[PDB]
RNA sequence: UCUUACUAUAGUCAGGACUAUAAAGGUCCGAACGGGUUAUCGUUGCAAAGAUAUCCGAAGAACUAUGGUAAGCGAGUGAA
RNA sequence: GACAUGAGUAACAAAAAAGAGUUUAAGGUACCUAAAAGGUAUCUUAGAGUCUCGCCUAAAGCUUAUGGCUACGUCAAGUAACGGCCUCUAAGUUUAUAAUCUGAAGAUUAUGACGAUGAGAAAACUUUGGUACCAACAUUUAAAAGUGAAAAUUGUGCAGGAAGGAUAAACCGUACCUAGAAUCUGAAACAAGUAAGCUAGUAGAGAAUACGAAGGCGUGAAUGAGAUAACAAUCAUAAAGGAACUCGGCAAACUAACUACCGUAACUUAGGGAUAAGGAGAGCUCAUUAGUCUCGAACGAGUAAAAAGGAAGAAGCAUGGAAUAUUGUUGUACGACUGUUUAAUUAA
RNA sequence: CUUGGCCGUUAAAUGCGGUCUUGCAUGAAUGAUGUAACGAUACAACAGCUGUCUCUAUGAUUGACUCAGUGAAAUUGGAA
RNA sequence: UAACAGUUUUAUUAACCUCUGGUUUACCUGUUGUUUAUGUGCCUU
């Protein structure tokens, strides 16, 4: 680098259009009703059901 | 290719129940061998006196056992009787200050060395089947399978308790075709008399039960000259 | 540039060159000890 | 057909450089990008450099019609045509050729 | 596809047995059947041409495949030619071997007049 | 043994302890005479 | 500059990428389900359905090709040409199911999924649908159009069919599995 | 304790070939080992001298280990 | 000295490689449950282990050195199955003694002392100089055979191959690490470097080459998961041509090893050149057998014996089938030659 | 001076080899001169061989690229 | 009229895989060395 980068030009590169995008693709689990991700399985029900099918069956 | 057995109940040829898994006892799984139906099997092609006595040495700190036909052990015994149980667990040599005589087996027949070489075989085969194929201690007893490879290899080195139970089994007729039996075939069969010399009286209690043809003596010949006094429970 | 000159170095040669007896028993060595002693050193040799 | 980010050889037909006669890390590179101070002290606009290639319109002119089938719905033209299979194309009379006869233009409208 | 330093087999009774291509006349792309080339005689056979002479030649058959209008492709086992003069006429009087059929369309009727078999 | 000369046909496995491990419980390689019986269980120390 | 990839290479060598799929399909038949990354689940999905297709053939060439995909054929072959062959006798393709899940490893945050065998003992969508009907019957609510659709999907080709589904729902109610579930009529009034 | 030479006590050189020898050769092919020929890579390197391939010697003026000796006015050692 | 910039960028790529289950301790969340608790599931930190797959292997394995900023319950009269200490001395050392020399410091010779990298009784019980010597090389020898050591026997070449002494159990060492996965040296958790023994088997002349039983490993998140642009590195293949490239065949490719095979030019210091050049053969199956070996009873049979074996035969595009050994020839200059040299830009 | 003349080699010879030599400025142990053998020395030619090239193309792995974790350096009078 | 037969080259730019070729690292076939697992496996009364 020939010259030090100013506070202005570095704040541009750091935050101009690189803001964290919000996760808006969320729905509720049909079994427990907890907030889950769209098209994904519920982690709370997956573990419980995965453990419930191990004891009896 | 190896074939491991499962810890399932099975029948024993010995007169006693070697393990809780033993269903039956004194079961004949094969006809009497050549020398089994012989009153006096002799030392045919072996030196004079060979087989009349069988010694057992153990590591007083770790419990590694070694069987020997002679009153002493050499480097051959450690290499041909100690399997690899991990790094820093198989000694490079025999240290005189660690290895002591565990017990000595003497037979009544002063010239029937063949009966001794048979007991020495079943003892070495049982040991090999204790270091390998130990399915009876994987989930029960010491639970070697629930331990680390470092701590597991140390419990496999402690063959002293297992060896004492092998003597009570081998001397009780355990093993297919061992010459500790004596089939008359007039068909009546019986066991041969034997004596076990112990350096520590408490060691003979590793076996849950001993046969009726074994006599227990304290002190091994040649031990007193080394200024090593035996351990007695009654004192 | 520097070289790995302490590879395969033995501690027997450390005592024969820079040991204590190699100095009290020599004319020049007594100066080293007397110099290091006036400075206050704790490690007079090796 | 889309070619993605293309180098200098596939995009501009650059010759490349040597392969073994001492060449160092420059086999498919473009080399110099202009002249020194006396040429502007800058890379001139329009300089041929790597970039995305393809996925652009392309016109193939003067392709005769070999077959015409109404049932199959096909129009067989001679030669090649830009794009992949299953892509839409625009077929029209040639601009560098006289229009079809006046009778044909009327018959089709009729 | 005959190019510079390509070795060919001369199949006429002109005196050359193996010629080396030195120049493709009238084009930049490598020579195919029926193209002119300046060659250099490298071997002879037992006003013939001696070793080292420079003459014009015509590629009669090549080892590279040659597509044709009707989709029929031909391929020979070697590259051969026949020497000619700058005027365009053959030097030899007899051609020994099969020649490519592309000589007819490239104005080489004289070469085909003495061609025993065409392929 | 029929042929005894040192060049006789070799048909034995010279790797005696092939696939035999005590830490992995590989089991015995061959069927021994004490392999059909349960291992005697001793009394712990 | 060249052709597009035919499949995922998964940043592995030729020999390493083949054994990876043979191990994922070997563990799928042994455990009936595996939880791995989504790209690995979708690559093994094409090899798992091509192995069950070999189990529904009669020639020996299919029995030898299946022996070359599994890593313990002697142990897993009787099951492939046995239970599994009988399970998918009437299902024309689509013997596997890939369901997206939360990252298995929170460190890398890599998208994960569950590759399972449909109509199997460890079918996750068959249980998740049973928990939904169990919650609906326990809350006096009406099942949605999507729940009714998933109910038929997980009972059409199953051996017991609806009987096995009603038993799953009954076992989840006697266990109080739906204890603490949020009623669907209160989801619009929740911000967390 | 690097390195050069010397010195004392020790150690190493698969196998094969030719040669007058069973063993007499600064012999030959080629591992270990010892060199570092060419090339590429690397150049804020894995490395303040490395990696890969290729190449040379490999019973000798060979190589290696543990000690010892000779160096800083004169120059120690130096197949230079 | 603190804090910026580059920049949340490079980097965490030794061309071994991972995948799916299980599980312990402590703690953080959600739900069940409101008597605290406990249970189910999940996440974090520090671990352990099972199955499958791959890598190293005359090692990246095991046993021990040099050494050690790894850790302290590591245990011996001696041999088998141990070193030191101790005894003897080599090269050398000496602020020891005597003599001598010397501006002082000191130096010299003799003697003494000291000094291992060497030599030291017995034990599975034990306490003269070829009448030679134990350098190199070769040979022979623990009697069923073969292999490898120990020591000895005999011989060979010149380069001609130590010294000295003899002949009831103290003290010190003993853990762990051996460099591809947490320890040595390289400023460090470095793709480098470092001693000795062992280092499965198949197959080979072999420690070459390929596979790899056990063992270890596939790093302390010092990383992991995706996608598979340009370009770079490291590689594979390629129509026709075959050095047209270039300072120059740089690099790459061709060639290649093996046989008790055939054959081999000019020239020559008569040794060579020469493994010249240039050709032939190879695996599987099998007729056949003088002896050796085996079986039965001289003879017969047998390769589920080692070998020999032929102008025998079968199949395929191909039988030096995969891996390993990097072309041939020719004319000059310089230096006879093998060697040595600027450690780390010049190896001539 | 100079790519010295001539001959051979090349389609083309400032090269190489042979020869003529009036050698700016060869020469006899600062050795002169010709062979065999040897050479990772240097120059030149031939055969074979090849992506060296005509003229590049495709494919594989690791980087490059994106996400998550950790987190440098040279450099910088101030900069719209 | 019908039928039959004949109606440029070179260079350059771009596009395109029908043809001739090249490539093919999860296709088919043959094959060598070695290893692992499974199955099977000699003569005689
Ligand atoms: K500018
Ligand atoms: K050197
Ligand atoms: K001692
Ligand atoms: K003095
Ligand atoms: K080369
Ligand atoms: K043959
Ligand atoms: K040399
Ligand atoms: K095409
Ligand atoms: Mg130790
Ligand atoms: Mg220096
Ligand atoms: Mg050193
Ligand atoms: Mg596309
Ligand atoms: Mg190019
Ligand atoms: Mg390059
Ligand atoms: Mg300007
Ligand atoms: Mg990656
Ligand atoms: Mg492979
Ligand atoms: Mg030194
Ligand atoms: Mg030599
Ligand atoms: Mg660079
Ligand atoms: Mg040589
Ligand atoms: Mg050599
Ligand atoms: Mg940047
Ligand atoms: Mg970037
Ligand atoms: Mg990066
Ligand atoms: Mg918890
Ligand atoms: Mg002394
Ligand atoms: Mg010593
Ligand atoms: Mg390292
Ligand atoms: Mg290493
Ligand atoms: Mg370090
Ligand atoms: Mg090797
Ligand atoms: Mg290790
Ligand atoms: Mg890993
Ligand atoms: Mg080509
Ligand atoms: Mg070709
Ligand atoms: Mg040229
Ligand atoms: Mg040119
Ligand atoms: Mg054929
Ligand atoms: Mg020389
Ligand atoms: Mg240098
Ligand atoms: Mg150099
Ligand atoms: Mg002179
Ligand atoms: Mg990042
Ligand atoms: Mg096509
Ligand atoms: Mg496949
Ligand atoms: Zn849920």
């Amino acid at each position: 680098p020939k010259k030090k980068t100013s506070h202005m030009k570095k704040r541009h590169r750091q935050m101009a259009g690189k803001a964290l995008k919000d996760v808006t693709h969320l729905n509720r689990c049909p079994a427990c009703g907890n907030l889950k991700r769209m098209h994904h399985l519920c982690s709370t029900c997956l573990g419980k059901l995965k453990g419930f099918m191990d004891r009896n069956g | 290719s190896t074939h491991p057995t499962t810890a399932i109940p099975k029948p024993t040829t010995a007169v006693l129940k070697t393990s809780p898994l033993a269903e039956e006892t004194a079961v004949e799984l094969k006809s009497p061998s050549r020398l089994q139906l012989k009153s006096e099997p002799g030392n045919k092609g072996n030196p004079k006196g060979h087989g009349d006595r069988i010694w057992a040495f153990h590591h007083i700190e770790q419990g590694q056992v070694i069987y020997s036909t002679k009153p002493v052990i050499s480097h051959q015994h450690l290499i041909r009787q100690q399997p690899f149980t991990g790094k820093n667990l198989v000694p490079r040599k025999i240290r005189k200050d660690y290895w002591r005589p565990l017990a000595m087996i003497e037979l009544a027949g002063k010239d029937q060395g063949a009966v001794g070489r048979s007991v020495y075989q079943k003892l070495r085969e049982f040991k090999k089947r204790h270091e390998l194929d130990w399915a009876n201690e994987a989930e029960e007893g010491r639970k070697l399978m629930h331990k680390s490879k470092r701590e597991r290899g140390q419990e496999l080195n402690d063959q002293k308790p297992n060896s004492v139970a092998d003597m009570a089994a081998v001397l009780a007729g355990a093993g297919k075709g061992n010459l500790m039996w004596q089939v008359s075939r007039l068909v009546k069969r019986q066991l041969r008399r034997a004596t076990v010399y112990w350096t520590n009286e408490q060691d003979k209690f590793h076996a849950r039960e001993w046969s009726d043809n074994v006599s227990h003596e304290v002190g091994i010949p040649g031990e007193a000259e080394k200024k090593r006094m035996p351990i007695r429970m009654s004192s | 540039g520097p070289r790995p000159t302490m590879s395969g170095a033995t501690r027997l040669v450390q005592k024969r060159r820079h040991g204590f007896l190699s100095r009290v028993k020599t004319k020049n060595g007594q100066k080293t000890l007397k110099r290091r002693l006036a400075k206050g050193r704790l490690r007079l040799s090796a | 057909r889309g070619m993605g980010f293309a180098g200098g050889m596939k995009r501009h037909g650059f010759a490349g450089q040597e392969a073994s006669h001492g060449n160092s890390l420059n086999h498919r590179t473009i080399g110099s990008v202009g002249g020194s101070q006396g040429s502007g002290s800058r890379v001139l606009p329009g300089k041929k450099m790597p970039g995305r290639m393809g996925a652009q319109q392309h016109t193939v002119q003067n392709l005769p019609i070999l077959m015409v089938d109404n049932e199959l719905g096909i129009v067989v033209v001679k030669g090649a045509v830009a794009g992949h299979k299953g892509a839409v194309v625009k077929v029209q009379d040639a601009v560098k050729k006289a229009p079809p006869p006046e009778e044909f233009v009327e018959a089709t409208k009729q | 596809m005959i190019q510079l330093k390509t070795m060919l087999n001369c199949i006429d009774n002109s005196g050359a047995a193996l010629v080396e291509c030195a120049m493709v006349v009238g084009q930049k792309r490598h020579a195919s059947i029926g193209d002119r080339i300046v060659v250099v005689v490298q071997k002879q056979r037992g006003t013939k041409v001696k070793r080292g002479d420079i003459r014009h030649a015509v590629v009669v058959r090549t080892k590279q495949k040659v597509q044709r209008r009707d989709g029929s492709v031909v391929r020979f086992d070697d590259n051969a030619c026949v020497l000619i003069n700058k005027a365009g006429d053959p030097i030899g009087s007899r051609i020994n071997g099969v020649v490519g059929q592309e000589l007819r369309k490239k104005k080489w009727s004289k070469i085909l007049s003495m061609a025993p078999m065409q392929a | 043994k029929r042929h005894k000369y040192p060049t006789a046909r070799v048909t034995r496995d010279n790797s005696k302890q092939r696939g035999e491990s005590a830490l992995r419980k590989s089991g015995t390689r061959w069927k021994l005479s004490v392999s059909d019986e349960p291992l005697p269980e001793p009394v712990p120390r | 500059a060249g052709a597009h990839v035919k499949y995922r290479h998964l940043s592995r060598s030729s020999a390493h990428r083949q054994a990876l799929l043979r191990n994922l399909v070997t563990s799928l038949i042994k455990n009936e389900t595996i939880h791995t990354t989504y790209p690995k689940a979708k690559e093994a999905q094409r090899l798992a359905e091509k192995l069950i297709t070999l189990s529904k053939r009669d020639t020996e060439t299919a029995r030898r090709s299946a022996q070359g995909i599994l890593y313990t054929p002697d142990q897993l072959l009787p099951k492939l040409f046995g239970e599994i062959r009988e399970r998918y006798a009437n299902r024309p393709g689509g013997y596997t199911r890939v369901l997206r899940t939360e990252p298995k490893d929170q460190y890398s945050q890599a998208p994960s999924a569950i590759l399972e065998l449909v109509d199997g003992p460890k079918d996750m969508r068959f249980a998740m649908t049973a928990a939904t009907v169990a919650r609906d019957r326990e809350q006096k609510t009406e099942s949605t159009d999507l729940t009714k659709k998933n109910m038929d999907k997980v009972t059409r080709f199953r051996k017991d069919g609806m009987r096995a589904f009603e038993d799953m729902v009954a076992s989840l109610r006697d266990m109080k599995f739906t204890a603490g579930a949020i009623n669907p009529k209160e989801w619009k009034k929740l911000d967390r």
